[PDB]
Formats: structure tokens, C-alpha cells, sequence
């Protein structure tokens, strides 16, 4: 929870009062995606 | 009239209402 | 005269690194630079209010 | 789309949210930067379409609370976020 950012951050077990600055907003990533364009031109294989 | 990421610009304490 | 100017703060890990995990685990072992220069910044701006 | 996904973008790497863009590419452009010189449009190579990439890691926070001698109640303070976005 917060409080417990708060004292994480500040690297105390008592906060007095006022306001602190612990981190920020953040989504953790889940996938990696991949792009490519459509793969046209296949070397002549066949005929080999 | 006169005058005109990771780094964040924090607005001041006293607007300029209660400045004037 | 001049009293007060722009008060500004840094998120010093997402300045640095992104969003790039394996960039955060590795600056993590850089020691605390981050919290000197966000402690600055505070001093900073608390005196400029 | 519209989560934190990793992208590899014709060698291009990078890591964030993709979405639906409005900028007007002209037709050779590719890729697509911001005032900060750091990539923020895209192009996707087998459609032709235009996508933004903003930040995983977006939104300012910071904990109000009186001393912990006294109480444990917090506050939490987002950073130049709208209300109906948390
Ligand atoms: C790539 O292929 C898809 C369908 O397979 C097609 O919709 C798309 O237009 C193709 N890309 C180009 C550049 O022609």
C-alpha cells in the first residue's frame, strides 16, 4: 500500500508528516510482439 | 499580458489570485 | 524583481531507462544517485514556495 | 494494442502502449519522432496505418500523511492525471 511505498522509498520504519514522492504510474509488459511485412519473393528452390 | 517523458513542472503553492 | 521560478521534478529511473526492465535491474546497482538529485529537486522547489 | 507490449517493428525495438494515431504520414514515411528525438510514431509494415506509441510507465504519484507517531491514514496524489483515469 502507499504507507508502505512511502517507507520502502524513504528507507525508514516512521514517516512524519508531509508529502513524499515515491514512483510513478506503470503497467507491466506481458508480451513481445513481432512485425514483419508480408514475406512474397521465395528464392526457386523447386527447380534446384 | 506581457510576458509569455520523466520531467514534470509542479505548480506553485499560491496562485496568482492570491497573490494579488 | 525576480522571485520565484519553474519548479520541476525528475522520475530519475524513467529518464534513464525507459521502459526497459533489465535497464532498471541494471541501474539499481549504481547506488543513489536517483534519491540525491530527487531530494535536490525537492529542496528546490520547497524553496522556491 | 492498448497494453504494455514489447514491439519489434522492421528491427526497430522498443516497449509500449500502442495505439490509434491521427498524424498524416507522408507516403515513404516509416517511422515517426517527437520533439524529444526519440520514436513515437510507427508504421505498420502489412498495413498501412499509423500508430502512436506512448509510456507503460505514465502517471505522477506521491503519498500525503501525517506522522506515523499519530496515524496511519495516507492520501494519494496522482500527478496531472484526470479523476476518471486511475
Ligand atoms: C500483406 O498481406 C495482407 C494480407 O495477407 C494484405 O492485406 C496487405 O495489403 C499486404 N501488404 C501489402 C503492403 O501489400
Amino acid at each position: 500500500d502507499p504507507l508502505s511505498e512511502t517507507k520502502c522509498t524513504l528507507k525508514s520504519f516512521t514517516v512524519e508528516k508531509g508529502i513524499y514522492q515515491t514512483s510513478n504510474f506503470r503497467v507491466q509488459p506481458t508480451e513481445s510482439i513481432v512485425r514483419f511485412p508480408n514475406i512474397t519473393n521465395l528464392c526457386p528452390f523447386d527447380e534446384v | 499580458n506581457k510576458v509569455t517523458k520523466g520531467l514534470t513542472v509542479l505548480p506553485p503553492l499560491l496562485t496568482d489570485e492570491m497573490i494579488a | 524583481l525576480p522571485v520565484s521560478m519553474t519548479k520541476t521534478s525528475v522520475d530519475c529511473t524513467m529518464y534513464i531507462c525507459g521502459d526497459s526492465t533489465e535497464c532498471s535491474n541494471l541501474l539499481l546497482q549504481y547506488g543513489s544517485f536517483c534519491t540525491q538529485l530527487k531530494r535536490a529537486l525537492t529542496g528546490i522547489a520547497v524553496e522556491q514556495d | 494494442k492498448n497494453k504494455c507490449v514489447n514491439f519489434n517493428f522492421n528491427g526497430l525495438k522498443g516497449t509500449g502502449v500502442l495505439t490509434e494515431s491521427n498524424k498524416k504520414f507522408l507516403p515513404f514515411q516509416q517511422f515517426g519522432r517527437d520533439i524529444a528525438d526519440t520514436t513515437d510514431a510507427v508504421r505498420d509494415p502489412q498495413t498501412l496505418e499509423i500508430l502512436d506509441i506512448t509510456p507503460c510507465s505514465f502517471g505522477g504519484v506521491s503519498v500525503i500523511t501525517p506522522g506515523t507517531n499519530t496515524s496511519n491514514q495516507v492520501a494519494v496524489l496522482y500527478q496531472g492525471v484526470n479523476c476518471t483515469e486511475v
